[PDB]
DNA sequence: TCGGATGTATATATCTGACACGTGCCTGGAGACTAGGGAGTAATCCCCTTGGCGGTTAAAACGCGGGGGACAGCGCGTACGTGCGTTTAAGCGGTGCTAGAGCTGTCTACGACCAATTGAGCGGCCTCGGCACCGGGATTCTCGA
DNA sequence: TCGAGAATCCCGGTGCCGAGGCCGCTCAATTGGTCGTAGACAGCTCTAGCACCGCTTAAACGCACGTACGCGCTGTCCCCCGCGTTTTAACCGCCAAGGGGATTACTCCCTAGTCTCCAGGCACGTGTCAGATATATACATCCGA
């Protein structure tokens, strides 16, 4: 008699988590029901998105754990999750390799 | 810009502009301090 | 008294490989020289305008650290949104 | 008796600095820097360490994109030298001034 | 002696699900726990916004909606509301 | 506003002079940093070289 | 259904706009990159006003809506509402 | 066989546009360019007039903004005249592409 | 007969009186001070209602409006708006 | 076109110290109930939007003719890489100590909460002066000699 | 060094319609109480930060020095700009018909809140392997003759 609402909607991450920061957080007066769990489902989806653009590199670059050069590059080389993160520093980063084509010899 | 509100910028900043101090030529004389564009108002000759 | 805090220099301790250093992080070619000045210039603009932010969070708190939340916060204000030190 | 073509180190320095991520700048006088400006708003603070890492990664990605757009404006008056008028023109164009 | 709110293992299992052979490290799990909130703040804080534009008291999941497809652009904005769409059908019908 | 209300010799204030009054001032500028003001206009600018000069004579 | 009115932006009205810019003199390819960069402009303010008028289940989209999809822009419009 | 040395009509353009406040684009055409690219999103909408006003205002300064910078790369570039590579570069500087 | 909406122009006239005696104002000028004290109210409750949140603590004191006034005005206007307030609030107490 | 002469990925042996994994235990997350209050739904009316037709004309369109800036070509020496040698400050171990960050009871006083009261503030409706337009003289630069 | 000339700012009449103001009338601000817990505070740890120390060495600075290209100059040419003549749709002013948006009234059923119970996450102690580091080594490629 113990079925937690992520085995009852079927995602991962949690949902009465996400409800206590709903309702401690401020942002409303009343949470809904539906929304803590659209909201985990959305935040599982990105969190699939980014570690699927970064496990890519991790392969082709010949390691199997992931640090965040790896990361820098599975954002950067998107073109939509580019626009996403607009401008954030991501500490460790390092950047695109690119010299402009009027400088070679 | 237009008149009045450069005679009211006039009236701010003549006395940070410019400066009388003992000149060379004769006796003392107007200086310049504020490196001065072609055209605009430097101070109103004002008296009796 | 008990406090040696006469600090004249340091905008100097940015050396002069460095900036030519960050330049060819950049991908650039060749630089002159005054660009060693320029880069001093608006690099004391920059952390001013995030150490004024940090030390106001770290006085309302009502501590004497400056944690690294706080630079954090600062910078999430600028726009230059930081991640990995939460 | 054996030189180089000029440029040729400054092309294969790009390369293999941009195939790497460390701290760039050396930690100890970047630190002092940071302590005698923050001299002027509260005396005798009392910093961290992963404070001071964060300011450092803040100031390396904001002067190396600072250097690219540089770049591409002096790339545009058909020249290849940085002079100091590109990045005031950068920073003039972007809104910071 | 405290307590602390990290998504450490939550990762741990997406990415046990994503590749059936690699973990991650300690500084990129902490990015992506940085990550998670921050993109949980903005959203939350958009959905918010529009329940106070709109002169009701409650947030929803039509709110919830609205704020993904304000905030994301399009092709990853289509993807996830649909995800989000099975998982709330997947949970009021075998509710 | 009041002051260039007066100094366009004019009696109400129209928002061209909130326009002038606010991108006049320094500091006001740099606090209303990202603002269109509707109707407003811009300050009246030309820069040092799109403008002839006399050299002969 | 509509067509061509991107040329309803004319020749003259760049100029226009050129000359409140404090601009001496245009090429000829100018006309067509501003088209291109005005109807991008406008692309992304609507999609987010649109956005706006189906949440609120109404059809019509008022002066509101605007100032709304241009505060989440960073361009702040004074002057309605 | 009277007619001005070429420039002075530009500059005097300048000058009686710039001691102006109104708008500038004739509005019908501006309406129908903006109902014919809100078709794509929802059909048959139905606006206001003071929505269509505010998205005027908004195209007005934003292009304003980005000639007065073109201007600028161009006056940098040691020329007079404006072609679009400046443009290009402008919007590839600020941050919009 | 419409529903009752608020508006700040009549404080606006006030404080407008009181600088300028015989200066008026027109319609689209209170429509702009209008939303632009909007905006500024804005702006302010969210920084102190951020610091609340921070600071682990649940209640708006006078504190944390003076913390978001000296962060997010520039320099010396802050420092002439941070008198202001103390000298308001000062007043009120007794 | 080639020789030489560089630095560059590349096969392998060893470690480590940071990361995968039991475990217990607890405190916050599932089960039940209960009221009531925010929100769904019908109806309406009346406000606003959209559509259409003729009239004036301000303004766009379009040739003409040209001369001034864009651009190509050419010469130099100022200025900046490249390398080599010659100093120094930057890391880096251990130590200590200690100021201060953080954690536990304890008790108020300050803000939530609710009942009854009126005056500050919005809506409708006047009135009238600033501003818009018309028209003419003084001025003030430009452009061919 | 001039003068034709074409806008242009300054100035005062005629008209009108946005703005300031005044009465009426609500409904949210004000006053007066209770009552609880959020927070101010005294005290009590114990842990990271700052200062100190020697030692080692990658790294920074000075100095030649060759060289190449930013800058300056000249020519030429073609295309953008003033302008005269010609259409045409922007606008205004109008009537007209109907879609839809705020608005109120009414059930209603979804969630704030309370009580009970118990396993999911977390702090913590484990061993142990992913990639760093070291060492040769074929191999790409820059540059003169």
């Amino acid at each position: 008699k113990a079925k937690t609402r992520s085995s009852r909607a079927g995602l991962q991450f949690p949902v009465g988590r996400v409800h206590r920061l709903l309702r401690k957080g401020n942002y409303a007066e009343r949470v809904g029901a539906g929304a803590p769990v659209y909201l985990a489902a959305v935040l599982e989806y990105l969190t699939a998105e980014i570690l699927e653009l970064a496990g890519n590199a991790a392969r082709d670059n010949k390691k199997t754990r992931i640090i965040p050069r790896h990361l820098q590059l599975a954002v950067r080389n998107d073109e939509e999750l580019n626009k996403l993160l607009g401008r954030v520093t991501i500490a460790q980063g390092g950047v695109l390799p690119n010299i402009q084509s009027v400088l070679l010899p | 810009l237009p008149m009045p509100m450069r005679f009211r910028h006039l009236k701010k900043t003549s006395k940070e502009a410019v400066g009388v101090y003992r000149s060379p030529i004769h006796g003392r004389g107007l200086f310049c301090k504020r490196n001065i564009d072609a055209g605009e108002m430097v101070i109103e000759y004002a008296g009796n | 008294k008990r406090h040696r805090k006469v600090l004249r220099d340091n905008i100097q301790g940015i050396t002069k490989p460095a900036i030519r250093r960050l330049a060819r992080r950049g991908g650039v070619k060749r630089i002159s020289g005054l660009i060693y000045e320029e880069t001093r210039g608006v690099l004391k603009v920059f952390l001013e305008n995030v150490i004024r932010d940090a030390v106001t969070y770290t006085e309302h708190a009502k501590r004497k650290t400056v944690t690294a939340m706080d630079v954090v916060y600062a910078l999430k204000r600028q726009g230059r949104t930081l991640y990995g030190f939460g | 008796p054996h030189r180089y073509r000029p440029g040729t180190v400054a092309l294969r320095e790009i390369r293999r600095y941009q195939k790497s991520t460390e701290l760039l700048i050396r930690k100890l006088p970047f630190q002092r820097l940071v302590r005698e400006i923050a001299q002027d708003f509260k005396t005798d603070l009392r910093f961290q360490s992963s404070a001071v890492m964060a300011l450092q990664e803040a100031s390396e990605a904001y002067l190396v994109a600072l250097f690219e757009d540089t770049n591409l404006c002096a790339i545009h008056a058909k020249r290849v030298t940085i002079m100091p008028k590109d990045i005031q023109l950068a920073r003039r164009i972007r809104g910071e001034r | 002696k405290t307590r602390k709110e990290s998504y450490a293992i939550y990762v741990y299992k997406v990415l046990k699900q994503v590749h059936p052979d690699t973990g991650i490290s300690s500084k990129a799990m902490s990015i992506m726990n940085s990550f998670v909130n921050d993109v949980f703040e903005r959203i939350a804080g958009e959905a918010s916004r529009l329940a106070h534009y709109n002169k009701r008291s409650t947030i929803t999941s039509r709110e919830i909606q609205t704020a993904v497809r304000l905030l994301l652009p399009g092709e990853l904005a289509k993807h996830a509301v649909s995800e989000g769409t099975k998982a709330v059908t997947c949970y009021t019908s075998a509710k | 506003a009041g002051n260039a209300a007066r100094d366009n010799k004019k009696t109400r204030i129209i928002p061209r002079h909130l326009q002038l009054a606010v991108r006049n001032d320094e500091e006001l500028n740099k606090l209303l940093g990202r603002v269109t003001i509707a109707q407003g206009g811009v300050l009246p600018n030309i820069q040092s070289v799109l403008l002839p000069k006399k050299t002969e004579s």
